[PDB]
RNA sequence: ACCAUCUGUGGGAUUAUGACUGAACGCCUCUAAGUCAGAAUCCCCCCUAAACGUGACGAUAAGCGCCGCGGAGCCUCGGUCGGCCUCGGAUAGCCGGCGCGCCGGCGGGCAGAGCCGCUCGCCUCGGGACCGGAGCGCGGACG
RNA sequence: GACGUCGCUUUUUGAUCCUUCGAUGUCGGCUCUUCCUAUCAUUGUGAAGCAGAAUUCACCAAGCGUUGGAUUGUUCACCC
RNA sequence: UGGCGCUGCGGGAUGAACCGAACGCCGGGUUAAGGCGCCCGAUGCCGACGCUCAUCAGACCCCAGAAAAGGUGUUGGUUGAUAUAGACAGCGCCGAAUCAACUAGCCCUGAAAAUGGAUGGCGCUGGAGCGUCGGGCCCAUACCCGGCCGUCGCCGGCGCUGGGCUAGGCCGCG
RNA sequence: GCCGCGCCGCCGAGGCGGGAGGGCCCGCGGGAGCCGCCAGGGGUCCGCGGCGAUGUCGGUGUCCCACCCGACCCG
RNA sequence: CCCAGGGGUUCAGGGGAGUUACAGCCCCCCCCCAGGCAGCAUCGCCGUCGCCCGGGGCCGAGGGUCCGCGGCCUCCUCCCC
């Protein structure tokens, strides 16, 4: 019911666009890992873009002016958010229907996470262009928290090798089964290879 | 790290186009984008193709520079490229691909009981070596 | 489950000038023109919950109502098709589910 | 226009046995082991031959912008296949005409304090980077000795050194004084 | 013209209408590469009118037929010799192509002459097509191709139908 | 009341620029790939404010809080129409098994193009199984 | 940088008369905030007909500062 | 000469004049100009070929900022000149091509103004950029077919009656 | 270039007359006649189901509210 | 089936060891346009709605014959009962 993606590898308006166009069809999204989502470009070009955006403020009055988020999941939020009428009912519902997180935190640590490939720099980019991470540049314009982030996906990391590693076992478990059983489901896997289920 | 190569008899899987699903023969390379590609033995006939819908396989006969059908027929069938082709991994993994999408509402029951019956099989299995190991 | 999972997209419409006599639906297995040939002619459903109740046909009365529609035709190339139904779909239905029956079948 | 191939083979003495690991390229000789990841290049590596082993840099489809990229990886490899056989010797000359230019080397070879240039008083101190030491060398006056296995942190070390001694306000044409790079030579010559 | 499509070899003869004064006028044959008949009709009485004092109106043309490939199943060096207008001024050009037809090579040159040089249709004037062998061929890019037991691998395939799974699980692989 | 007195601050990426390695282009080259130093600028810390943002914790009045899937009912608001309980990532290579090797698999069948769940009930064959499964159940590890 | 020549700016003036004549208070000063850079000074550099000192040219650069007075209503000048 | 004024409609974000097309009230269909990453209907095509990296990239009538002059950025083309009687570059050695001028695309330099801001926005760099094209698709009060309303035109029809002919009525057709 | 003849080429551009047969055709020979059928002067069924007075059915355009789209203040 | 029977020539994206050899390519001749099968089926265009069949959507406005057929008007035979 919820399509959790993971953020990194995906460049950020090719992302953007797609989940855009899911939370307005009633769907909820789920984005982990905002800040490894890369941006197209050198990071220089793409440090001076959001450097311009800090200097769009209302003059009178910069607390009424535009909002510079600086974390990369709020980053991520407001390009979605530009892609979407968040200024009518309709819109705002897209937007609640979206949560953005930095890194992949407890409540979707435990899960598959999809990818779009429409999105990924292997796919839509040449191995030889320039490309910027969302992460530093978050780190270098007022993210305070790329240091606890990078150490708490560091040990999620481990605890999830751990499953893997106990989950490979399960396969091999599987695998050796099949054959200390394949006398008794030798009538059941001819079935499976027939219908190209198996093969 | 590259094994296979764009070259004069290279076997290629067409895997989109008019012909998809058939093996050709690379005959001869016309530019970076476009091939020479001619099956006789398939049912794809001498005809300018591009590299975009071209799977390259492992076969690799010996047909000389720009000769014509007949002797590109003589490699394909000296070769055995039919005989390896059905017999390797890819085609069998496309004709169980072909199978599982022709399955009626009752091969798929089949299926399904089978299958049923099948993991809980082997899942039982999982559990005696379980206990047994401790 | 007898109907296939959709979403009311959005009316019929250009950019400045919407007809909602014409619904858009989205389905969710059909991403190409050439697969929204099975749909042409299924029922749809627009079903909801109201607060007073309502006769329900081969049935006890409950709050549960609905707006029957048809696939009429296919709409550009990702899947998309048009729909009619006998009242237009109220603007709250727009990425809600609309059920698309497997009659009338032609299969 | 995209070269169809553009390939450069490089010879590797017996003394140095070579792995390959994807791009990253690891050379293990008498003099240590190194280790140089080529992964933004986007090229084809390969070891061709069990004795007098050889490196093949190929590149498939690639435009003026690439193929430079090809020579570049072989230049390096040979870089690190003397680096871990014959060295890098690099020679500072500290040149002044008045103040002597002090050099006290400290930390067994990772710093370098530098004082009395130009009769300043602020000390300057110098951290070279891992795997080169400094020494101030013997026979000669004011000269010293950077030697290293990676060219990239020998040559970097001695220009840390260079352009720490530079004159400001002053016409450089005249004050011709600082610690300047005199010989780019090997540890073992052969 | 607009060079829509794959272009065709169409040869177009023409003639002026037999006068009194000045009967049977000889018959002139055009070597047109339109996209169909109706244009290289109108591409006739284009360099006939400016090599000639010819006019549509006052001339008649007497055959336009589509050239067929004589050897569509052989690779050909093409070699086209073209006048184009640029921003400043004309210049000639003589390019070279690899392909099956002749009209396959010069609907190629009109993609080519627009792309690197932003050559119009209506700017390019072909001038002289012919089949060129190996061993007369001056461009690299098309030279590099002459050489048998031709071998290249490809690299970095590009992920197509990026959209027939949109959400899916498992990163895709560029190296086949 | 500088008309008395006290205090006023740390880093990060980098600009200009100077360089390293090194091609293109047998040489050369700060640049093409890759690196270094680098500033009254920029960002941040320090500092002021504290959001239709919030955490921990205390105390919680014949009333009131927990605990009997309370045990039955009356008004209301929305969806929705099987789950997937998870490596890290590479992309000019990857994955699996076995003590830097070897073996095996790659248009991904150890496959998300997938996996798993899925006879209308209630009793009877014993033909295959030892599926010993099922808890408004009682305990113990793991957050 | 002559003879030439190509631009830019809207802090001069002119040209125009589109908005306002059932009215947009109009010069300067004072006060006060913010902005621009076509940088005078300070920070980091490059160049010299840069020995030093002083100065000139150019670059990144508007963070910070650009004063006190005589005369004049004057902006503008001039002088201490 | 057309248009605006006297005129709405689709498109150009936007806007008296531009592009398309002019208007009774509706249904179905099809298009124009213009579009089809998301806002925003449509390419969620396994589109084709190239060009281009921009520390002020670029992004299409009117139209809403550029020039002269430059670049050993990159890609084309043109006209010449040396070279296996051994050139170019580097110290006779080296052993395969090389050099010069000119021209044309894209990018770059030239390129400085004042509240914070404008390919419309988000954003886009195996393209959502520029050029050349293909197939498909999107919708205007335009076009086609159908209903209804009114007007106008019929050398209109009916005084020859179940209904009918208040003929100033009724009916038919375009 | 015209005119005449001859030869030759012309799916069958073809037309006339006749001959051996084979077999494909005709709004020729069938209409002041009875019966039906119907791609024939604009739709019918000589088809059918569910629901039924205290909580349901239809309307409630013009009472309130919600959402999408359009939408700047008249003279 | 190099189609077979006589052969000639020719280069190179040069196979085998420079011109067919342990692959092939191209240009030409005299023998039944050798036969045999396909016919815009890798590449166009167009029909005397061109012949037939099918599917989806939209709606029935009006309300006192024409044009195609078939059976019988002629006797039987067969199938089906
Ligand atoms: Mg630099
Ligand atoms: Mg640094
Ligand atoms: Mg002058
Ligand atoms: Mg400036
Ligand atoms: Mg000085
Ligand atoms: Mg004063
Ligand atoms: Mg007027
Ligand atoms: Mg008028
Ligand atoms: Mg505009
Ligand atoms: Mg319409
Ligand atoms: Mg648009
Ligand atoms: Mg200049
Ligand atoms: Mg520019
Ligand atoms: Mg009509």
């Amino acid at each position: 019911q919820v399509l959790i993606i993971d953020g990194r590898g995906h460049l950020l308006g090719r992302l953007a666009a797609i989940v855009a166009k899911q939370v307005l069809l009633g769907r909820k999204v789920v984005v982990v890992r905002c800040e490894g989502i890369n941006i197209s470009g050198n990071f220089y070009r793409n440090k001076l873009k959001y450097l311009a955006f800090l200097r769009k403020r209302m003059n009178t009055n910069p607390s009424r002016g535009p909002y510079h988020f600086r974390a990369p999941s709020r980053i991520f939020w407001r390009t979605v958010r530009g892609m979407l009428p968040h200024k009518t009912k309709r819109g705002q519902a897209a937007l609640e229907r979206l949560k953005v997180f930095d890194g992949i935190p407890p409540p979707y640590d435990k899960r598959k996470r999809m990818v779009v490939p429409a999105a990924l720099k292997i796919v839509r980019l040449k191995p030889t262009r320039k490309f910027a991470f969302l992460g530093r540049l978050a780190h270098e314009v007022g993210w305070k928290y790329q240091a606890v982030t990078a150490t708490l996906e560091e040990k999620r990391k481990v605890k999830a090798k751990l499953h893997y590693n106990k989950k490979k076992i399960i396969v091999k478990l599987r695998k050796q089964a099949e054959k200390n059983v394949e006398s008794k489901i030798s009538k059941y896997t001819d079935v499976l290879k027939q219908y190209g289920i198996l093969v | 790290v590259f094994k296979r190569y764009v070259q004069i008899g290279r076997v290629a899987y067409l895997s989109f186009g008019p012909h998809a699903g058939k093996l050709v023969a690379i005959v001869d390379v016309i530019d970076q984008n476009r091939a020479l590609v001619d099956g006789p033995c398939t049912g794809v006939r001498r005809q300018a193709m591009p590299f975009k819908c071209m799977q390259l396989t492992d076969f690799v006969i010996k047909v000389p520079h720009s000769a014509r059908q007949k002797y590109v027929r003589r490699a394909w069938e000296k070769a055995n490229v039919n005989e390896k082709w059905a017999e390797s991994s890819w085609a069998k993994k496309i004709d169980a691909r072909q199978r599982k999408a022709k399955m009626s509402d009752f091969d798929r029951f089949k299926v399904m009981k089978a299958k049923k019956m099948r993991n809980k099989i082997i899942r039982h299995e999982m559990k005696k070596l379980q206990k047994e190991a401790t | 489950r007898l109907w296939c999972k959709a979403t009311f997209a959005g009316y019929k419409r250009g950019l400045r000038n919407q007809r909602e006599h014409t619904a858009l639906l989205k389905i969710e297995g059909v991403y190409a023109r050439d697969e929204t040939e099975f749909y042409f002619g299924k029922r749809c459903a627009y079903v909801y919950k109201a607060k007073n109740n309502t006769v329900t046909p081969g049935g006890k009365p409950n709050r549960t109502r609905v707006i029957w529609g048809k696939v009429t035709r296919a709409h550009g190339n990702s899947g998309m098709v048009r729909a009619k139904f006998r009242s237009n779909l109220p603007a709250k239905a727009i990425g809600h589910r609309i059920r698309v029956m497997l009659y009338p079948s032609r299969i | 226009m995209k070269t169809i191939l553009s390939n450069q083979i490089v010879d590797i003495p017996q003394n140095v046995d070579i792995s390959l690991k994807g791009r990253t390229v690891t050379v293990k000789g008498p003099r240590g082991v190194l280790r140089k990841n080529f992964n933004h290049i986007n090229v084809e590596l390969c070891l061709m031959g069990k004795k007098k082993r050889r490196l093949r840099v190929d590149k498939w489809w690639g435009n003026r912008k690439e193929l430079a990229t090809v020579r570049t990886i072989c230049s390096h490899v040979q870089n690190m296949v003397k680096g871990v056989t014959l060295g890098f010797r690099y020679k500072m000359r500290s040149v002044y005409a008045h103040f002597p230019i002090n050099v006290v080397i400290q930390e067994s070879g990772s710093l370098v304090e530098i004082r009395n240039f130009l009769g300043e008083k602020y000390i300057r101190r110098v951290r070279m980077r891992s795997g080169v030491a400094c020494t101030v060398s013997q026979a000669q006056k004011d000269e010293l000795i950077l030697e290293g296995n990676d060219i990239e942190l020998v040559s970097n070390s001695a220009a840390l050194i260079q352009q720490a001694t530079t004159v400001k306000n002053k016409d450089i044409r005249k004050f011709l004084d600082g610690i300047y790079v005199s010989e780019k030579g090997t540890v073992q010559q052969l | 013209m607009k060079a829509s499509g794959t272009l065709r070899e169409y040869k177009v003869i023409g003639r002026s209408l037999p006068t009194p004064k000045a009967p049977s006028p000889p018959l002139y044959r055009m070597r047109i590469f339109a996209p169909n008949h109706v244009v290289a009709k109108s591409r006739f009485w284009y360099f006939v009118s400016q090599l000639k004092k010819m006019k549509k109106a006052s001339g008649e043309i007497v055959y336009c037929g589509q050239v067929f490939e004589k050897t569509p199943l052989k690779v050909k060096n093409f070699g086209i010799w073209l006048r184009y207008d640029s921003r400043s001024g004309t210049h000639n050009m003589y390019r070279e192509y690899r392909d099956l037809t002749t009209a396959a090579a010069v609907t190629q040159c009109y993609r080519d002459m627009g792309a690197r040089h932003r050559a119009r249709a209506h700017a390019i004037q072909i001038m002289k097509v012919e089949v060129i062998p190996a061993s007369k061929c001056r461009r690299p890019a098309i030279k590099q191709f002459h050489d048998s037991k031709i071998k290249f691998p490809l690299p970095h395939r590009v992920l197509r139908r990026q959209h027939k799974p949109r959400f899916t699980t498992k990163r895709p692989n560029t190296f086949f």
